[PDB]
This record gives C-alpha cells, structure tokens and sequence, in this order.
C-alpha cells in the first residue's frame, strides 16, 4: 500500500487487543453478547431532512483554532523526518486540513446548528490523533 | 383557529408594522450605487467612494433615498429586468417562483417606490404573470384530496401558498360534511401538542 | 448589514405557524437592546459633533445609524406583540386555567398581562344580561341534539352535576350527558365525543 | 362561513310529517306548532323532524318537489340553458342530505332522487369555475350571479374573493 | 435551474391564406423600428438560406398566430417559407431566384416547450419544441435529390420531376424511378448539372449526464439536420436543438405494426457552452493599449502576481505558467524546416503542494485545454489508435488526446504512474509537433502542434533532501530534455509559509482583474516579437556559459542536461516575456528576465 492511495483517505483505524485476565473478564462479556444472537427507520428519514435544511460553516474562533493546531502539527514532523527518515511516514497535508473542516461541518449538522465553534473542534483533533496514530505506527 | 397572526400588507402602498412576513421579505438584499462618500461607516463594505456597487436590504434603502437620489441611486435585479419580463410572457405556468423567491409579488411592488423610469413595464408583468398562473391554482388545489400535495406546491411563493391553503381548507371541509364527519366535537388546539 | 441579532427573533417565530407558543428569548432581547445602546451613543457623539466643528459630511452616518434602530425597534416590538396574539387564543380554546407546560414558557410579566386580559373578558361577559350575562365561551358549533354520549380519557376527581349529583371519571367508561356540560370538558381532551 | 353552519340555516325550511304521540299547541319563539293528532300530517322545521324522527316518534315525508319526474326534467333544463337556472328550494342539498339519510325509508325511490340531486349539483358546480375564470381573465369588475344557492358560494367563494383581492392590489399599485 | 430561453435570461446585459398574409404583415416590420428590414438585407448580403425569427416578437405582434404556430408546426412552416420567398422576391428578384426554396429557424422562449429528450411524450407531436442535450453520434454527410431534369435526345425537349420524400413539411412518398421512357416512343438521358440535390445527416441527441435521474440508462431522441445546417455539430457538445417533432410511419408487406419511429426535424442549433473570447468592446481595447503602456517595467510580474491568487507561495512556478499561457513563435524556414515554439513544464514535489491545483486552473484559463492523467492514459489513447466502423467496417484512425488539443494545452496529472512503455509514445509529438502512425492498414501523418503541463510525484514517496536530484526523478536523460522547465515544488516545510496557507484556506471555507487576463492574454497572443542583436549576443552567452560545468558552481547538481534544446528554450521564454509588454522587439531586459529562471530551475543544491 502506497503512502499516496493510502494518503487518498484522512482517518485510519488500525485494530488491537490486550490479554489480561480483567481484559479477559471484558472478554468473557463480549462472548455473550454475540452468543445471544433512535431507530434506523426513523434515522435515515431523519438525516434525510438533516442534509438538506442545514448550511454550517466555520466561526472565526475555529479558523485560529485549526491554524496553531495544524502548525503545530506540522512543525515538528520536519525534525521527524530529518533525521530517522524510515523510507516511509506520513506527514500532515492541506488536504487533511481540509478533511478536519469538513468533518467538523458534519459534526455540527448533527444540532441543526448553522455556525460551528470551539464545541467540537478539538475531539475531531484528537480523533485524528487516533486516526494519524494508526497509520504512523502501521507504515513504519 | 382563533390565532389570527397580522396579515401582509406588502402589495399596497406599504407593508404593514407588525407582521412577520413583511419582515422577512424586506430583509432581502438589492444593488444600489452611492452618490457620496461613506465616512465612519466603511468598516462593513474610513469611508467609501462615490460611484460604488453596493448591496444593501431593501428596509435600508428606504429612508436612504430620495427624489434627488442625494445619497445613492437603485437598479433593479435581473428577475425584474427585461431578460425575464419576456420569460414571464412566454409561459408563466413554468417557471420556479420560489427560487425566484420566495417573495416575488411582495418584492416587485415595494420596487415601485424608487420611481425608476420602467415602473410602467413592471406592474405589467406582474399583473400578467399572476393572472397567466391563475387556472393552475384555482384547480389543482379545489381538486387534490387525500394526496401528496408536496409536489404541486414546490413551485409557488408566499403570495401563492396562502391560497393553495385556502383551496384545500375548503375542499377539505366539504367532503367532511358529506360523510357525517363535522358533527363530531373534537380538541381544537391540544391535537396540535399530541 | 446591522440587525443579524433581532431576525433570529422573528425567524424563529416563523418557523411555527401553528399558533403554538414557544419558550421565551430573555436571552437575544437582552443582545438586541445592547445593540440599540451602543449605537445610540456612538451616533449621538458625531450627532453633537456634527455641531462642534462642521463635519456636514457625516450626514449620511447619521441616518445609516438613525434608521437602523428603527429596524431593531420593529422586530423587537412585533416579536412582542405576536407572542401576545398566540397567549389570548389559550383563552379562547384551552379555559380559564392553564396546565404549567404552558405556563412554564411564558415570561414572568405575560402572566400578568394574561390575568388581566382574562379578568376583563369576564367583566365584559358578565355584563351582557341580567343574570350573570351570557358566558360566549362555550358554544363553538351549532347544537345538533340536546343529549351526548361521551367516555372518559384519563382520571379526573369529580365531575359535579349542578344538582350536586357528582360523576366519578374512570378511565374507559361512558356516560349519557347533556351537551351543556360537557363542552369545556371535550374541547381539551379529557372526556370524547363518540356517538357521532 | 363553513359547511356546518350553511347546514345550520338549513334547518329551518318547513316539512310534513306524521306524528304518532298527543300533544297541545307549542309557542315558539319562532312561531307556533300543533296541535300534534296521532295520525295527521303536520308542518314542522327540520331540525325538530329530524330530531323526532331520530326517537322514533313519526313519520316524514317526501317535499313534492322531491318528485323522480319533475326532477328528471331540472335534470335536462340544467344541462341546456347556459346560466344558472332557478332551482327548488334554496338549500336543496342539505334538504336532499339530511332527509334521504334519516328518512329514506319513508321516500319511495330515494337513490334516484339522490343521483338526480348529485347531477344537477355537479353541472352547477361546473359552471361556477367559468363564471369565475372569465372574471379573472377578463378582468372585470362586477358579475352578476342569478340563482346561486348560499352552498355553491360557501363552497368557493373564500378563494375566489381571497384571490381577487390580490388582483385589485397588483392592479392600483401604480396610481400615486 | 431551468433554461426556459435559448438567450440567457439572467444577465443579457453585462383557409392557409390568413397564415401567410399575416407572416408577410409581419416581416414588413418597417414602420415599427424595422427590425427584420434589417436582417434580410443582411443576409442577402452574405448569401444565405435561412434567418432566425424570434417568436418573443411574434407574441408582441400577433399572439393568435405565435400560438398557433407553436401547435401546428407543418402548415404553419409551409406558410411562413412561401411568405419569406415573397418579401425576398419584393427586394431583389434576381437574388430571389438563385436559390430553390427558403428556410426559416426559430428561437425566443417557447411556454412549455423547452424539453429534455427524457420529458419529451407523444402530446408534442407536430409541434415546435425545444431540446436539449449531449450529441452522442453523427452520421455520413449524402446528398438526396429534391428535383430531376431530363432530356430528350430524339424530341429535342426537356421534361422535369419533382420529389418529395416522408422527411417533408408536405409528406407525399414519390418513386426514385428516374422516368427513361415517358412515351415508349422517345428515349431520354437524365441530366445532373441541371438538377438539384441537397445534404443531409442524422445526429442523436441524449440526456445529460447530470441530469439523470440516474436509475436508468438515459433517453435519447433522433435529429436529422439538413441544407447547410449538417456538419453544426460534432460528438460531445451540448446543443440546443429547435425542431418540429414528427412521427415516420412505415409498412413491410403490406400489414404495418401499429409501432412509429419518431424524429425531430431541425431548423436550429444552438451550442449552449461559449468557448471563445474575441468579443471585446472599444472600451476594453482602450483600456488594454493603456494598460500595455502605462509601465513597461513592471508589467509581467503584475501580470503573474495575478495569476493564481488562490495559491501561497511559488512565484516561479506562476511566472513559468504564464510564460506557457502566452508561447514563443513558430519559425518555419524557407526550405520547409520547422522549429516549436512552444513550452512544456514540469513540476515535481512532496504531496499536497498545489499541483494539482495549477493543472486544474491552467485548464479553465487558456481555452482548448485537455486533461489527462498516468493511470488512465495509455500510450496509444494520447495519439493516435486504429479502429473501424460499425456501418462500413473498414478501418480509420481514431484521434488520441494530444491531437485533439492541437494548439492548445495538454494537462498530465501523476506523470509518473505511466509505465516506462507508454512514456516513449511521446517522444515525437512532444518536439517534432507531429504525429505518424504506420500501422496494418493506415500510414498517416497527423499535426499535433500542443504544449504539455505535467506534474509527477518523486521516487520514494518524498523527496529525499540528501540524495541528488537525478535519483529523486526516474524519468531518462532523454525525456528530461524535452521537457524544458523543471520545478521542483518539494513541500515548503518552512514554518511561515504554511500560516498564510492555513489562513487563505480557511478564509476560502468561510463563504489585474480575473476576467481580464483572458483579454489581455487572447490579445497578445498574436504578437510576433523579432531578436534584436543586443539580446542575441547575451543569450549566445549565457548559453555557453551554462554549458561550461566550472562556471556553475561546487556542491550543486544538475536537474536537467544543458543541450542545443535549452538554447532555443531560451528564445522562447524571451520571446514569450516581450509578449506581455506587447514589445514587438525584445530587449536586453528580456533576455535578463529569462535566464534567471534558468538558472533556479536547472541547478539544485544538495544536504548533508
């Protein structure tokens, strides 16, 4: 898998466990929950009318918000790469910046809320946290 | 049914003080041209040039004009204009009245108090046009019941979708006095909170 | 331009044109009214200005700022004014007492404007004719028969009958009333008209 | 107005029955009845047959213009003048409504009278939206309507007034 | 949106003798304004067939025929064509003879008229429509004969025939039989030059694509074009046909299936897109000669500074791209030689830099751009690739990419994902100018006078700062000189520059003159500037001390060879900079302004 077409996406998620007998008490749950074995006909009507009466965009707090975030994020991957430069990585990317906008949108869709703010700018950040996480630790 | 909101007065001389829809409707934006400068003010568009294209509500553009055209002069949009004054003749049963919208007879005749030199041409058209879409509001609202009437109302504005309620609420009510159905008492206001 | 805080008053207001009485906005009253203050006073000091050195070139800034707080006084006084049409109809369809899910959303000084409404309309009724006048609260349809068939549809205490004969009201049960009475009960959802 | 109340009105025209209990003459605030002898026909307002008829306390009967002849001929005479043309009673439809549902056993051939009543209705009804096209169409300013029962009206009349108030506006907008 | 005019109606501003007395009545137009009296001298004074009517007058004039004509096509067309012949004959008889019969279009804004090939039922039969769409196919231009003349070699006479087929506004099926013997006694011999035959095609207009409902295969719908209307349209456009709508019955043996083909007759086209910009105002020419003398210093960097305001940094890579936009001058000797006079770009970089970005703005810009990326091109789809009919089956020579864009622009998006056999398809169309194919049954020779814009990732997913920079392209030594301009657009990991792209972005997602340049640009295009012996011996030094590997420097590589090919690179850049000022002769200026940007894209510096 190419660094680009894998770069073509913005979140990865990467699967993990653990082993320990508490873990395995969490195991030993998750066993009958499939040993058993808000509603969707109401959701998909609902996002039916959610797409198409809300026009979200951007407040001025979370443009300079996204600007020290994504500097920051970008300011220290130079002195990643210029020393261990593993054949392989990935840095952060306009088109990434792009993807936290749009997703902050769709977060802010949720309320019919026509102007988004500080309210979930920066768990869309740690998501991707997680998701840029993953593909470091993959690609390496 | 005892609710009786403030009507509309926005097709006579002036719109009406309290009601909402004339609120609304003057809110919407039009292109004027400033004659002075703008000084202490030219924050939103310091002061700004005589001779510039601006875009303003329609409720600014009130008391910022006059006969003289002292402070700025007013052009119309191009819905009014005479690209689509010979559209509006062609076929009036065609066209989108709500993207063009969705207050076109409310707009057009607050755009005659700006005495600009085609007044004459446009309480023409709008005189036609409404006359023209008269035969597909008189039947296709007396004569749709019990149907999904979502889609023969997606093409209408504020002026027209008061009287396709109205068609309804009359059709409605007679074929629910030939089944023996108006004589039944029922919850008048509290239905609306269930 | 200006006046982005009051038209999220009034298109609000236009979102329920069911006549249903929505929860008050103490909150963009109060950002509104500051917005008058604050260019209030930053017109009036150019106004006097304008008279302390000769700066006639800020004519226009004064009516830019003279008229848009006209503006802000309209949809600030028909906000006000419309949730008062929406407050008399629960007179005229609910009864004389309310249920506090609706006297709950209304501000603190609409109560009062209610109790006095409500107490003048039952002056004026009182007035009518001789005895107790005529009570034009009642009586939205045409009578039909002189007797009723309804049947309950949640608990209530005791139904009294004018001869103090009271009626208990169980839940699914139907009695055989004069229409006379059981007007104010139908008309809110207690008791149900059935035999049509 | 609204149907129910037209309904209201209606309730007054004068009908015959035959009552089957005694009883002296009644003063009404609006005239007098009786006496009531079992076995003779007496003239009534509906709403009082109609309300005796439904305790099973008498006998109603056809009106004589409520004949299956004499109708099949208003029948054709509609359908060829080109105006509205003079018809029983002015509340015919309440009339022909409220008598063949409480009493159509006491009416010989009541679902032929019914069907000639629907016929005559649904031509009156079509000649109103030509009535009321050319107005807007032309732009008139008067019309006269000859023998419009107070029904027809109810049934369009607050669009047709609705929308041509908007027509008077759009048209003396340029004056001043 | 609804195209309810085939004019844009938003900013246009920036028996049968009533029928055709009252056509005439019409086109008399003279006491009004005269409007058409102005319109069929001036197409007398062109020689033409047909003219446009506007039935947005016809409305005005006389609303019973505007409306009976859009409902009964047929009879109405067969009037309105006679009373033109007429008004034509009452201004010049002789020209009203030299032709057999007149046409007449249609446009304005028909009521409900205006329909897709998807809406288009059975009720808008024989009536005047409207429709628009994509054409999908075209057919072989033939003549069909409207009229015989024959003659008579014994009787020394002259009988003529006339035909009428079921594609008439009348509809009398006659034979072909070409009468040899109309009394058994004589024989005659048909005469061609004396006869008249007239063109025809048959197109098929189909719904567009984004207007689809998109369950379905979308609906098509048949045109026959005719008389000078025929080659108006090719594969790909979106026109606006305005026909009357026909059914076509038939019968084989006798019993005919109740099942009719129906087809629109055209009488106008309409391509909906305007691809062109020679329509300038005096003002705008006025405005254009001040603003090409008001500083010939600083004109194209104000130029370039305008260019792509919707990118942060790269004032090279804009500047190179300008540069492109204009082009040099294509000498031709006398003997017959030919030297390019274009210029093909290369970028190279980190991801996320832009790139992609530029392409898609250099397609909008210049008109006639062509996009095309490495995955979904082969080497044969550029060119050219042999194929055959369906209706003949003999073989032709379909047109690739890079020969439709003849004098225009080419735009190859991840140049690097082309395979190393596909790359080489190039080599001859990118400098000779000309393609040539010598394959089973098709030797052809066909002119491909293009630029190429092409953008690449480098090996290794980035950059490496360290290596070289003839390890970071894989691209060969011989395809490297081609390509004359190579800028490498690594990702500028300088912290400054990312907080005014962040900033701009942002903005952007918060929502010279643009339409200018497209003008200026088409305006000095033309222009075709001479050297002058100033420049030419400073350029004839530069060269040949590029060429010298001493004078460049130590501890700097070499992007690109230096070869006779970046000498008349040099030229060209020159030549395309006194293009801007609109010099007509370059000067020591420009020969300076171009070697600069030489010499920061050829040499690059290595880390360590």
């Amino acid at each position: 898998f190419m660094p680009t077409i894998l770069s073509r996406f913005d979140m990865i998620f990467i699967v993990k466990d653990e082993h320990n007998e508490e873990r395995d008490v969490m195991l030993a749950k998750h066993v009958i929950t499939l040993h058993v074995s808000i509603d969707l006909a109401k959701l998909k009507k609902f996002i039916a009318y959610c797409r198409v009466k809300c026009g979200p965009r951007l407040s001025a707090e979370a443009a300079e918000k996204l600007k020290n975030r994504y500097i920051i994020m970008r300011s220290g991957a130079r002195q990643h790469e210029r020393d261990s430069d593993r054949r392989s990585s990935i840095p952060i990317t306009v088109r990434q910046l792009e993807a936290i906008v749009r997703i902050a949108e769709a977060l802010s869709k949720m309320k019919l809320q026509p102007f988004a703010t500080e309210a979930d700018v920066e768990e869309a950040l740690r998501l991707f946290q997680v998701s840029t996480l993953d593909a470091a630790l993959s690609g390496t | 049914e005892a609710y009786f909101r403030v009507e509309s007065g926005a097709l006579g001389p002036e719109e009406n003080f309290l009601s909402l829809d004339d609120i609304l409707m003057s809110h919407e934006k039009l292109p004027v041209r400033t004659e002075t400068a703008m000084p202490r003010l030219g924050a939103f568009f310091n002061a700004v040039p005589q001779g510039s294209k601006l875009e303003l509500p329609l409720w600014l553009a009130k008391g910022l004009f006059d006969n003289k055209r002292r402070i700025l002069s007013v052009e119309l949009p191009k819905i009014y204009q005479e690209g689509w004054r010979t559209v509006f003749s062609a076929d009036p049963n065609v066209v989108d009245l709500h993207k063009m919208g969705p207050h076109f007879y409310g707009f057009g005749s607050q755009l005659l108090h700006f005495d600009s030199p085609e007044n004459a041409d446009i309480s023409q058209s709008l005189l036609q046009t409404f006359i023209g879409r008269f035969r597909r509001i008189m039947d296709s609202s007396q004569n749709a019941y019990n149907e999904d009437t979502s889609a023969l109302v997606a093409r209408l504005d504020e002026m027209e979708r008061g009287l396709f309620q109205t068609g309804q609420k009359g059709l409605n009510d007679f074929q629910c006095w030939e089944k023996g159905q108006a004589s039944q008492i029922t919850a008048s206001n509290l239905v609306q909170n269930y | 331009m200006f006046c982005e805080k009051a038209m999220e008053l009034i298109r609000e207001l236009h979102r329920a044109p069911e006549g249903q009485l929505p929860a008050f906005n103490e909150d963009g009253l109060r950002q509104v009214l500051e917005e008058m203050k604050a260019l209030y006073e930053q017109n009036q000091s150019d106004v006097n200005e304008a008279k302390s050195g000769g700066r006639s070139d800020l004519i226009p800034t004064i009516k830019f700022r003279h008229c848009s707080l006209l503006r802000n006084r309209r949809c600030t006084v028909a906000y006000l004014y419309d949730r008062l049409l929406r407050i008399r109809a629960l007179r005229w369809e609910y009864g004389s007492v309310l249920p506090n899910a609706l006297r709950f959303h209304m501000a603190a000084e609409e109560m009062e404007w209610f109790n006095n409404y409500k107490r003048s309309l039952a002056t004026y009724m009182r007035s009518l004719g001789g005895d107790e006048g005529l009570d034009i609260t009642q009586d939205m349809k045409p009578p039909k028969s002189l007797y009723i068939e309804v049947r309950c549809l949640k608990d209530y205490g005791e139904f009294e009958v004018d001869d103090g004969t009271s009626v208990l009201l169980k839940k699914n049960s139907q009695h055989f009333l004069p229409r006379w009475k059981c007007e104010q009960l139908i008309r809110q959802g207690v008791l149900e008209h059935i035999l049509s | 107005m609204d149907a129910a109340e037209v309904e209201f009105l209606a309730e007054k025209e004068l009908v015959t029955i035959i009552p089957n209990f005694s009883l002296d003459k009644i003063y009404l605030i609006g005239g007098d009845l009786g006496p009531f002898n079992p076995g003779l026909p007496v003239e009534v307002p509906l709403w009082l047959a109609i309300n005796l008829k439904q305790r099973q306390k008498c006998r109603l009967l056809p009106p004589e213009w409520m004949d299956v002849e004499k109708l099949e001929k208003m029948r054709d005479h509609e359908r060829k003048e080109e105006t509205f043309t003079p018809m029983p009673s002015p509340y015919y439809m309440e009339l022909t409504k409220l008598l063949l549902n409480h009493a159509s056993d006491n009416i010989p051939k009541a679902d032929e009278i019914r069907t000639l009543v629907k016929d005559m209705w649904d031509t009156r009804i079509a000649k109103l939206r030509v009535s009321a096209d050319s107005f807007v169409r032309q732009q008139e300013a008067h019309a006269k309507l000859d023998n419009l029962t107070l029904m027809e009206i109810n049934t369009s009349g607050t669009f047709l007034t609705q929308a041509l108030n908007h027509m008077y506006k759009l048209r003396t907008n340029l004056q001043p | 949106m609804l195209p309810r005019s085939p004019p844009l109606p938003r900013g246009n501003l920036w028996e049968l003798r009533e029928a055709q007395r009252d056509y005439l009545d019409f086109l008399d137009d003279e006491e009004d304004q005269g409007i058409y009296q102005s319109k069929v001298r001036e197409l007398i004074s062109d020689n033409q067939y047909r003219l446009i009517v506007n039935v947005n007058d016809l409305r005005r004039k006389n609303e019973k025929r505007a409306n009976r004509l859009l409902n009964n096509a047929f009879e109405e067309l067969v009037a309105f064509q006679r009373a033109l012949k007429d008004f034509v004959a009452s201004i010049d008889a002789t020209y009203a003879k030299q032709y057999e019969e007149f046409y007449v279009g249609l446009e304005g804004s028909f009521g409900s008229k205006h329909v897709s090939p998807r809406t288009l039922t059975s009720c808008f039969l024989s009536c005047v429509v409207c429709v628009e769409g994509i054409v999908t196919k075209c057919s072989l231009v033939r003549p069909k004969v409207v009229r015989s003349v024959h003659y008579c070699p014994a009787t020394k006479k002259t009988i003529e025939r006339r035909y009428s087929d079921l594609t008439t506004l009348v509809a009398f099926p006659s034979s072909s039989v070409y009468p040899t013997k109309d009394e058994e006694n004589n024989p005659l011999e048909t005469e061609y030059g004396l006869s008249v035959y007239k063109d025809h095609q048959t197109i098929t207009i189909q719904e567009m694509p984004e207007k689809a409902p998109a369950g379905q295969l979308p609906r098509s719908v048949d045109v026959i074009l005719d008389d000078d209307l025929v080659d108006k349209a090719k594969p790909g456009d979106r026109v606006q046909v305005v026909g009357t709508y026909r059914c076509l019955p038939g019968k084989k043996g006798g019993y005919t299936s109740g099942t009719f083909r129906t087809v629109l007759i055209a009488c106008n086209v309409k391509q909906m897109s305007k691809d062109a910009q020679p329509s300038f105002s005096a003002e705008d020419i006025a405005k254009i000669k001040k603003f090409s003398k008001t500083r010939s210093k600083d004109i194209f960097d104000q130029l370039a500074k305008s260019l792509a305001p919707s990118i942060h940094g790269h004032d090279y890579v804009k500047k190179a791209i300008l540069c492109l936009l204009l082009g040099g001058v294509e000498r031709d000797l006398e003997n017959g030689s030919h030297i390019r006079g274009d210029i093909n770009i290369l970028l190279i970089g980190d991801p996320s830099v832009a790139k992609s970005q530029l392409l898609r703005y250099v397609l909008c810009t210049a008109p006639r751009a062509i996009p095309t990326t490495g995955r979904g091109s082969s080497g044969v789809g550029l060119t050219a690739a042999v194929t055959t009919d369906q209706e003949t089956g003999e073989r032709r020579l379909e047109a690739g990419a890079m020969v439709l864009a003849d004098r225009g622009v080419v735009c190859i998006d991840e140049f690097d994902k082309m395979s190393d056999m596909d790359r080489t398809a190039i080599h001859e169309v990118m400098e000779q100018g000309r393609v040539t194919i010598a394959k089973a049954g098709i030797h052809a020779r066909l002119n491909a006078r293009c630029s190429v814009l092409a953008a690449a990732n480098p090996v290794y997913g980035r950059y490496d700062q360290y290596k070289t920079p003839m390890e970071n392209i894989g691209l060969q030594d011989s395809l490297l000189s081609r390509f004359d301009l190579l800028f490498i657009m690594l990702d500028q990991m300088d912290p400054e520059q990312d907080r005014e792209i962040s900033d701009h972005v942002l903005r952007m997602h918060r929502y010279v003159s643009a339409a200018f340049m497209k003008k200026y640009i088409h305006v000095a295009k033309i222009i075709k500037p001479v050297l002058t012996q100033e420049s030419a011996t400073y350029i004839a030094e530069e060269y040949s001390r590029l060429r010298s590997q001493d004078s460049m420097s130590s501890d700097t590589a070499r992007t690109s060879p230096v070869t006779a090919r970046t000498l008349e690179t040099l030229i060209r850049l020159a030549t395309a900079h006194a293009k801007a000022r609109m010099s007509k002769t370059v000067d020591l200026q420009d020969a300076e302004e171009a070697v600069e940007l030489v010499q920061y894209a050829y040499f690059k510096k290595v880390l360590e």
